[PDB]
C-alpha cells in the first residue's frame, strides 16, 4: 500500500539550565536552581571564584 | 576636616597578560569601599572584540567533516572562539585565511590588515594531514560587551541568511581575574592612611590604566542619580 518514504534527521544543541538534574558517584543528586553571575560567587584570597 | 584623595601612583607590568596597579593615599575604611566596587565593575562591564560568524567553502553545517583536515568542524569553531584580536578604528571587520600544504594552521596565517592586530600569533586553529589539502575561510569580528549566545541574536534579525554561514557564541569581556589588597601607606605626617593594590589578569586586548579609568567613570556616572536627588 505504501509508495515511498522520506526520512529527515535533525540535530539540536542543549545548554544547561534551571531544572536539569545533576549527580555524583556517591548517591548525591539534585536539581539546579539558579545560574548566577561570576562576580556574585564566593572567591578565595587569590581572586579565583568557585 | 576634609578627606585626602587617592592618586594612581604606579603600574608594574609583570607580563603581557598580568599587571599590578596602586592607588594611594586613602582614608580609613576606603580600601574596601573602593576595592569591591572596582572589582565588581571590572569583571562585568569591560568592552572587547570577538568572533561572531564563519564561512568555509564547501561546508554546509558544523556537523560535517572536511577531507584532509583532522578536526571536525565543531572543534575548529571552538578553537576560533578563543582568538584574541584588537581592532583600532571600526566596530566590525572581516578577515581571511588561506592555507595549503601539510602542517598546523595557526593565527599567524590570517592575512595582514592595517588596523587589526593579533596578540597571540601561535594560537592553533587546525591541522592539515594531506599534501593536496587546502583551507580557505572568512571570519567576522565585532565589538561589544557581555556574553551573547548565538541562539539570542539569531532572533535579533529574521531575514534570510545563506546556507553555510555558521554562528559562534560571543564572549566579549577581556578581563578574567581580579584580586586586591589594602596595605598600610607610608606618609610622613600621619599613620592612619592606607594604599590599595589591584592585580589584573587579561587576554591582552586592553590596557590596565584605561580599564581602571573606564571603571571609575562608570561608577561616577552611576552616582549622579543620588548626588542630585529628585
Amino acid at each position: 500500500g505504501v509508495l515511498k518514504i522520506v526520512k529527515v534527521y535533525l540535530a539540536v544543541k542543549r545548554r544547561i539550565q534551571p531544572g536539569d538534574k545533576m549527580a555524583g558517584r556517591h548517591g548525591n543528586k539534585g536539581v539546579i536552581s539558579k545560574i548566577n553571575p561570576i562576580e556574585d560567587m564566593p572567591y578565595d584570597e587569590n581572586g579565583t571564584p568557585v | 576636616t576634609e578627606f585626602l584623595k587617592p592618586r594612581l601612583v604606579d603600574i608594574e607590568q609583570v607580563s603581557s597578560t598580568h599587571a599590578k596597579v596602586t592607588l594611594e593615599p586613602l582614608e580609613r575604611g576606603f580600601g574596601h569601599t573602593l576595592g569591591n566596587a572596582l572589582r565588581r565593575i571590572l569583571l562585568s562591564s569591560m568592552p572587547g572584540c570577538a568572533v561572531t560568524e564563519v564561512e568555509i567553502d564547501g561546508v554546509l553545517h558544523e556537523y560535517s567533516t572536511k577531507e584532509g583536515v583532522q578536526e571536525d568542524i565543531l572543534e575548529i569553531l571552538l578553537n576560533l572562539k578563543g582568538l584574541a584580536v584588537r581592532v583600532q578604528g571600526k566596530d566590525e571587520v572581516i578577515l581571511t585565511l588561506n592555507k595549503s600544504g601539510i602542517g598546523p594552521v595557526t593565527a599567524a596565517d590570517i592575512t595582514h590588515d592595517g588596523d587589526v592586530e593579533i596578540v597571540k600569533p601561535q594560537h592553533v586553529i587546525c591541522h592539515l594531514t594531506d599534501e593536496n589539502a587546502s583551507i580557505s575561510m572568512r571570519i567576522k569580528v565585532q565589538r561589544g560587551r557581555g556574553y551573547v549566545p548565538a541562539s539570542t541574536r539569531i532572533h535579533s534579525e529574521e531575514d534570510e541568511r545563506p546556507i553555510g554561514r555558521l554562528l559562534v557564541d560571543a564572549c566579549y569581556s577581556p578581563v578574567e581575574r581580579i584580586a586586591y589588597n589594602v596595605e598600610a601607606a607610608r606618609v610622613e605626617q600621619r599613620t592612619d592612611l592606607d594604599k590599595l593594590v589591584i592585580e589584573m589578569e587579561t587576554n591582552g586586548t586592553i590596557d590596565p590604566e584605561e580599564a581602571i579609568r573606564r571603571a571609575a567613570t562608570i561608577l561616577a556616572e552611576q552616582l549622579e542619580a543620588f548626588v542630585d536627588l529628585r
